[PDB]
């Protein structure tokens, strides 16, 4: 009834999907072998996994997801890993050859011949859904697959549905830490196609989350799995209101109505709190006010943006666990009296709050600890234009010399794509400015 | 009349969630995930089952009393006497028993292979159909029987797709429908032969839509009454006797006792000057509505 | 097998170029031999099978019996060299009714004779390399007046040199074919 | 004798007394979107299933390894004034007495639903009777000749 | 006679309706099974105002439960008092409201009203003398506002003579749980003014204070707030249900409170309200109940009476008392605070009285007041609306349902016209 379709493209997408589809199968008691035991059943009950699974004719729960990739090697690790009895092999789509960090190879040459089977898999998976809340894309801007595929995918998806809503969770090239040399090119190229097609698009980067895991959890040895775990926790806290009960339920339709005032402006920040180890939680009480201050702290964001250089066009809070509405109403009042946080004049309101009674779960062997509360903060603030201007600068600093342009012009592209994406980014920055 | 596409999901939810009512027990053997194609069973639906009653449970006829009495008990050594001693109905036939409806239809198999130009259209305000091509230029001879053969389905989204398929093709059909009638009788009869209320209440509304979809369909259907009315004769008198209780359920179409009366009136309406006798021959309780 | 897969424009079952082309094929030789050699006309590898007693040296598409090759694409195309010898091949078909027909084409035969389960027909091969296309859905309609559903088994007998076996789903032209799915005979 | 279950208005918990300190840790009950005002609670002989009456009239039986809920209550109806005085007969069945005088016997053995095999039935009712007034207390007396004699104190002081 | 049908729109409206039907079901002493187990005959004399008979001596409520996203309707069905509703008095749709008043009132509302009207007609005809309607809105969400008004407009053009109530919960002036909330408020008001006869306005913020100061509740959940809305909603009708030395039908409350057709936004309050400690010391007399009700705190709306004057008010007592006391109490209050009333209205309070009190209490009362203080509430919203509409924020959603801009401009002007009328009769 309330189901989502979760795509994971590229490597980062299907890496974070490992954590996501481990967290879900653990939160709902599903064993790695498709089926949950007979004990966890509660008489007659559904819609607890319907959102993230489809029950087969007998026993197995197959996840309603897709793992698309052009590098065979990660889909093979998934096929051989412990979570292989879960996925029916026809879900994990692979390819003999990768894009090799070329947006052209992703969007014009190689993905053009596998979008057809991707769309057929999506057809077969979305007809199975009675009430489709939406597609959740897990792109990874900065790689060849991600950049070209997610773009071509969204073009086809919008020409098919259009009215249906697409939410994306993209990683963005961090300004300081960057593991590519041409990635400004593909970021600029992906944005022009995604803005016009996707309907909401969160943004996050590895730098902020490294910092978060350093500050709070105090881990001197972070790896990509630590970032994946936090992304999975954020998404679980988000899709709670769809798959659970509690005061002030939240559905994607309303959530996107009351956070995107203008068609263009939909990029938004993210934040999660509390995020601590076991010893820390042992010396704490974790009031709702403490958690909301932690959430609204700019250092706890998952994107290298400063909100105090902009205002808040709106925001959104999704609590979890033991919460009551008076506490949230008192915390928002304190925050709106505060002065460091700005709000644009034309939104005297601006806090969509949701609650639910299902506490957050901890994955054994993970990094977080058990808590009775949690808050995920999502805000559409006009300050994010700085991480767009960074890449706007970088694109032309490289395009002036026209380095690496030969790859793109030989792989079925020309020069005009760069200029059109440049103009689009300039227009986007002008639009962001216009709202002051 | 009213559509059949929307009503079904809300009805199933109201029945299973709101009341403590049962699905009840829709067999999903051979069908796994949404990706793996099912293994079609060789059985057939609406099939009369053989008599299972034992050998001996059949009473024997006593020539002396003119009565069927059960045979006496053979002795047993464990049950021996001790010191102290001072002291047939026939096996009913499954007339109203829901036949077994396996998922081995042809619509499911064709949809699995992906040969159908249909898809679900979630972008609408509700569940709608979305055609890959233009309906009014399809080959009805090939597609329309396939869509009727999916009415018997109960697993989602097959039954929704099948009902919505016929519902939309009958609107734009027109003259293209009349020559297809001889091929629609078998799936209609098979859907009715299941004795299941859900499929029966659906196919009766589709049959109404069928006679209304075009002209001259009535006379053309008339020769085929001998193969579709035999079930009408059963549930013609399945009604609810509420007395003073107003029937809120009238909002949707669930009462067969009048879903059949409306359809028979419609048949007599369209069949011409001789449909009444062909009806009265199969269902004797019928009364001319002209 | 090949069920719940994706067949939309092409489906290549055999290709001489690869680490192991007879992945799914079973091979039975009695007085013959199978190998992969570099052809001269089409300067690439071709998998050749030869030997006496055509009816005994062959390769079946499904690895073993009791396992079907579920494939629903109408057109079937082979790329074969004509060695001017006895060559034949057979394809089994499932009709709309649950009956398994089978058609075979032989170059040592001169008359077609429809039968309840079999349809033998001659084949007029050209000289050297040539691609042969079977409608495989007009054939069932023309022979038994029924409809094509899906192929079940394919089998190719001796005295031929195979390069490509693929289902096409429609008659593509020499232009529309990709580079791998065509005959590029060099100088 | 180290764990104990307690029920109330909109809450059920199982508390275990820790050995290292003077603390006792609770574990809450997880029931699917059910809000029931539990009144009486009984535990079987082997700590398998906790039975709990309800003002609605249900007799919820839950497992106790994990405290989640299993079966709703008496089929073929529902107790009139809510379940008030509940007790267990050693044979594994439950005596239930509502707030109207309905005293009945529910045999609680996990049964499969006849029509839908992977589903359970509700608790049937072996015997039933009517006494004068709301039932408030039940105690047992093992006669063992035919059955058991239960002393039943009703709100009407009978 | 005087039977009344009850509607519940939106999630909140469906939730407070779960209490209103739970409180009343205990008043007349029926069970969650729907069977009657009271003791007196007054439980049965006018039971037909709220229930229809059922087979086997059961009573089911004359209620309608309308809301998209049937997830909420599983909740109320699963509550301890869900088993009394007829499971076919449930109209719903799988698609969401999304807090977009447009789709709740243009696209997905038009798909259900034809079914709802079928249901309300069915049990409008189940009443011998149907008194009127009453709903439960939430002017923030899209279901309550969007569907409610569209439904109401339909009823008005079908049952003009009858009377329509509305227990609409207004948005909060300080608190805004949603963001497009002022859009949903103003657009609904453009419908209510011409398509209603009495419209109580209630705000959860004042419900939090009342639970905080008076009731001394630590953690007021939404149940307690709903527990208060339930309390008053029962207090309005005890005349229709129970004997009374001066009974007050709803139509005579109307004519005594709305001198002009448009000034039909009321202000409500309940009494007695004490904690468990104060209950031991306070004594229950007419004086206590009238000073507490005439206080500016018991007003469950976010409006200050002292910033206005009561055009008219009305108090309803239930509990065996003396009519003389309540007759002079409303006199004294009318004398002292002569600035808090008007001059062209000689006596501007009506003091009804009932003979049967609440279940466990012995004296109780309910305050209803048509003051010009409410004009503050509409003033506030008319800014938050004109704030974002000046910037056309979030408006693209509303154009997405065939709407236009004229609809807003007309809607806003309707309130500015309205609040202007509340000033004319407030000569300060
Ligand atoms: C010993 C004693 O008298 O206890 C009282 C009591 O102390 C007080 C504090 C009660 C109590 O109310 C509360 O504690 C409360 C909590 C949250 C929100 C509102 C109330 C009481 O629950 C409320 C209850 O009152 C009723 O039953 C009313 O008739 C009321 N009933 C309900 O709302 C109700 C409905 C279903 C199930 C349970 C209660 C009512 C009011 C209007 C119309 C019909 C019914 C009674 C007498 C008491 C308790 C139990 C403590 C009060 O409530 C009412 C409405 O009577 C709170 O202020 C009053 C003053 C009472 O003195
Ligand atoms: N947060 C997080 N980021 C990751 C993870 N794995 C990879 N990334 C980042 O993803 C980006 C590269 O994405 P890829 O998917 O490998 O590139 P691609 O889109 O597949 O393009 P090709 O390499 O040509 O196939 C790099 O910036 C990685 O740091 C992960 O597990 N967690
Ligand atoms: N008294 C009370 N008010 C509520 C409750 N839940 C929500 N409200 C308010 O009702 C408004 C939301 O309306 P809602 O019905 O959920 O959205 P809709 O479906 O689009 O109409 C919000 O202002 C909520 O704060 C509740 O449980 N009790
Ligand atoms: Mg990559």
């Amino acid at each position: 009834m309330r189901e989502v379709i979760s795509i994971h493209i590229g490597q980062a997408g299907i890496q974070v999907g490992n954590a996501c589809w481990e967290l879900y199968c653990l939160e709902h008691g599903i064993q790695p072998d498709g089926q949950m035991p007979s004990d966890k059943t509660i008489g007659g009950g559904d819609d607890a996994f319907n959102t993230f699974f489809s029950e087969t004719g007998a026993g197995k729960h197959v996840p309603r997801c897709i793992f698309l990739d052009l590098e065979p090697t990660v889909v093979d690790e998934v096929r051989t890993g412990t979570y292989r009895q879960l996925f029916h092999p026809e879900q994990l789509i692979s390819g003999k050859e990768d894009a090799a960090n070329n947006f052209a190879r992703g969007h014009y040459t190689i993905g053009k011949e596998i979008v057809d089977l991707a769309l057929d898999r999506i057809r077969k998976l979305a007809d199975n859904c009675t009430g489709l809340q939406g597609f959740l894309v897990f792109n990874a801007v900065g790689g060849g697959t991600g950049s070209g595929l997610g773009s071509l995918l969204l073009e086809r998806l919008s020409v098919d549905y259009g009215k249906k809503s697409k939410l994306g969770f993209t990683v963005y090239p961090s300004p300081q830490v960057s593991t590519a040399v041409v990635e400004p090119y593909n970021s600029v190229l992906s944005t022009h196609s995604l803005l016009e097609h996707t309907d909401v698009a969160v943004m996050l980067d590895n730098e902020a989350i490294y910092d978060i895991c350093r500050r709070s959890l105090d881990i001197e040895r972070p790896t990509y799995t630590n970032l994946n775990r936090l992304i999975a926790q954020v998404i679980s806290s988000l899709t709670a209101s769809l798959r659970f009960d509690g005061a002030l339920n939240v559905d994607i339709t309303e959530f996107q109505t009351n956070l995107v005032p203008y068609p263009r402006i939909h990029f938004m920040l993210s934040s999660y709190a509390p995020i601590i180890s076991a010893e820390k939680a042992y010396h704490e009480q974790l009031s709702v006010a403490e958690i909301t201050n932690a959430a609204f702290e700019p250092a706890s964001m998952m994107v290298k943006c400063d909100p105090r250089h902009g205002k808040y066009m709106a925001c959104c809070l999704m609590y979890r666990g033991d919460v009551v509405p008076k506490d949230v109403n008192a915390s928002v009042a304190t925050i709106k009296t505060k002065r460091t946080i700005q709000f644009v004049d034309w939104c005297p309101t601006g806090f969509k709050c949701g609650i639910n009674y299902q506490p957050p779960t901890v994955v054994p062997g993970g990094d977080l600890a058990k808590v009775q509360r949690a808050v995920c903060m999502i805000s559409n603030s006009t300050a994010i234009g700085e991480i767009f201007s960074r890449l706007d600068h970088k694109f032309d600093l490289m395009y002036a010399k026209r380095a690496f342009v030969h790859w793109y012009v030989g792989e079925g592209m020309e020069e005009g794509e760069f200029s059109e994406a440049r103009e689009d980014l300039a227009a986007l920055e002008k639009d962001f400015e216009e709202v002051g | 009349n009213g559509d059949v596409a929307g009503s079904l999901f809300t009805s199933t939810y109201r029945n299973v969630k709101l009341a403590g009512k049962a699905p009840p027990a829709a067999n999903l053997s051979g069908t796994g995930s949404c990706f793996d194609t099912t293994s079609l069973s060789p059985a057939r639906a609406g099939a009369h089952k053989a008599l299972d009653v034992q050998k001996d449970e059949l009473p024997v006829w006593s020539k002396s009393t003119l009565s069927y009495k059960y045979p006496a008990g053979r002795p047993n050594p464990t049950g021996f006497l001790k010191k102290g001693d001072g002291e047939p109905s026939p096996p009913q036939a499954g007339a109203y028993k829901r036949r077994e409806n396996p998922p081995n239809t042809a619509f499911r198999r064709f949809y699995e292979r992906g040969d159908l130009p249909i898809a679900v259209d979630h972008r609408g305000s509700k569940n709608m159909i979305a055609w890959k091509v233009d309906i009014e230029k399809l080959d009805y001879h090939h597609y329309l029987p396939i869509f009727f053969d999916g009415i018997r389905e109960t697993q989602e989204p097959y039954r929704f797709l099948a009902v919505k398929g016929v519902e939309d093709m009958l609107r734009v059909g027109g003259s293209k429908i009349l020559p297809v009638i001889p091929q629609l009788i078998i799936p209609i009869k098979t859907a009715l032969n299941t004795r299941d209320h859900s499929v029966m209440c659906i196919t009766l509304q589709l049959l109404q839509k069928l006679v209304l979809s075009a002209d001259l369909v009535g006379e053309a259907l008339v020769p085929y009454y001998r193969q579709i009315l035999p079930i009408f004769n059963l549930y013609k008198n399945k009604n609810k006797n509420l007395g003073d209780g107003i029937d809120y359920g009238q909002r949707n179409y669930d009462c067969l006792g009048e879903l059949i009366a409306d359809t028979l009136a419609l048949f007599e309406q369209k069949g011409g000057d001789d449909a009444f006798i062909n009806i009265k021959y199969m269902v004797p309780t019928y009364e001319s509505s002209v | 097998m090949f069920k719940n897969a994706f067949q939309s424009g092409f489906l290549s079952v055999l290709y001489s170029i690869g680490s192991k082309p007879l992945e799914i094929w079973d091979k039975q030789v009695s007085n013959g031999h199978i190998k992969r050699i570099t052809d001269a006309d089409i300067q690439s590898s071709v998998l050749e099978i030869m030997g006496q007693n055509v009816s005994t040296t062959y390769i079946t598409c499904p690895a073993d019996p009791n396992k079907t090759l579920g494939i629903k694409l109408p057109f079937l195309v082979l790329i074969i060299k004509n060695l001017n010898k006895y060559f034949s091949f057979e394809v089994q078909v499932l009709d709309d009714k649950n009956v398994r027909r089978r058609f075979r084409a032989s170059n040592y035969q001169s008359t077609t004779r429809v039968k309840p389960f079999i349809c033998t027909m001659p084949m007029r091969l050209d000289s050297g390399w040539n691609q042969i296309q079977f409608n495989l859905s007009d054939f069932t309609r023309r022979a038994y007046g029924t409809n094509y559903i899906e192929t079940l088994r394919v089998q190719v007998h001796a005295n031929c040199r195979i390069r490509r076996i693929y289902f096409s789903d429609r008659l593509y032209s020499e232009e529309e074919l990709p580079a791998e799915f065509k005959l590029f005979l060099p100088i | 004798p180290d764990k104990l279950i307690t029920a109330g208005n909109f809450n059920m918990n199982v508390w275990t007394y820790d050995a290292g300190n003077n603390k006792l840790r609770p574990t809450d009950a997880t029931l699917g979107t059910l809000k029931r005002v539990f009144k009486s609670v009984v535990v079987d002989a082997n700590d398998e299933y906790a039975y709990c009456g309800t003002t609605t009239g249900d007799v919820l039986q839950i497992a106790l390894e994990r405290v989640l809920f299993k079966n709703t209550g008496p089929a073929k109806g529902n107790v009139q004034m809510g379940v008030t005085a509940t007790c267990e007969v050693p044979t594994g069945d439950i005596l239930v007495g509502g707030g109207d005088g309905s005293l009945q016997v529910l045999r609680t053995v996990p049964e499969p639903s006849s029509t839908n095999p992977k589903l359970l039935r509700k608790m049937p009712a072996l015997a039933g009777t009517k006494v004068e007034g709301a039932i408030t207390s039940i105690a047992l007396a093992d006669m063992n000749a035919r059955g058991f004699t239960f002393f039943v104190g009703t709100a009407m002081c009978n | 006679m005087r039977e009344i049908v009850h509607i519940q729109g939106g999630q909140c409206g469906n939730q407070i309706g779960a209490k209103f039907w739970e409180v009343v079901s205990d008043e007349h002493g029926i069970d969650p099974t729907g069977t009657y187990h009271g003791d007196s005959d007054l439980q049965l004399e006018r039971i037909n105002v709220y229930f229809n008979e059922a087979t086997g001596g059961r009573y089911v409520p004359r209620a309608i439960l309308m809301d998209l996203e049937p997830g909420t309707m599983d909740s109320v069905r699963s509550g301890p008092y869900g088993q009394i509703f007829r499971p076919d008095n449930f109209v719903f749709g799988q698609t969401g409201a999304g807090n977009n008043w447009a789709k709740g009132h243009y696209t997905e509302g038009a798909e259900l009203i034809d079914s709802v009207l079928d249901v309300v007609r069915k049990e409008a005809e189940s009443c011998d003398c149907l008194q009127g309607f009453q709903v439960c809105h939430s002017l923030g969400g899209g279901t309550g506002s969007g569907m409610g008004t569209l439904l109401i407009s339909k009823i008005r053009e079908e049952y003009p003579d009858r009377m329509m109530l509305t227990f609409s919960v207004v948005p909060s002036p300080k608190v805004s749980d949603t963001v497009v909330e002022p859009y949903n408020a103003t657009l609904s008001v453009h419908q209510l003014v011409e398509n209603a006869d009495e419209c109580m306005v209630l705000d959860n913020e004042a419900l939090y204070d009342i639970c905080f100061r008076t009731l001394k509740l630590t953690t007021p959940t939404f149940g307690d707030l709903n527990h208060l809305i339930s309390a008053v909603m029962s207090g309005i009708t005890c005349c229709l249900r129970f004997p009374g030395q001066l009974n007050a039908d709803l139509r005579k409350l109307a004519v005594n409170l709305i001198p002009f057709p448009r000034l039909h936004f009321f202000m409500v309050g309940f009494t007695p309200l004490t904690s468990r400690g104060s209950q031991q010391y306070r004594a229950l007399t007419v004086p206590e109940l009238t000073q507490q009700m005439w206080d500016a705190k018991n007003m469950m709306c976010a409006a200050d009476p002292r910033h206005g004057r009561y055009l008219t008010a009305s108090a309803l007592f239930r509990g065996r008392m003396s009519t003389k006391e309540v007759d002079e109490q409303m006199l004294n209050v009318q004398n002292k605070n002569s600035s808090y009333f008007v001059e062209w209205i000689p006596n501007n309070v009506k003091s009804s009285v009932c003979d049967i009190p609440p279940k466990g209490l012995k004296m109780s009362a309910t305050f209803i007041g048509n003051s010009t203080a409410i004009q503050e509430m509409f003033k506030r919203v008319s800014e938050q609306f004109t704030a974002m509409f000046r910037r056309k924020a979030f408006l693209h959603w509303y154009t997405g349902e065939g709407m236009d801009e004229m609809e807003f401009t007309e809607a806003e002007s309707n309130m500015n016209d309205l609040v202007s009328e509340y000033q004319q009769y407030q000569d300060a």
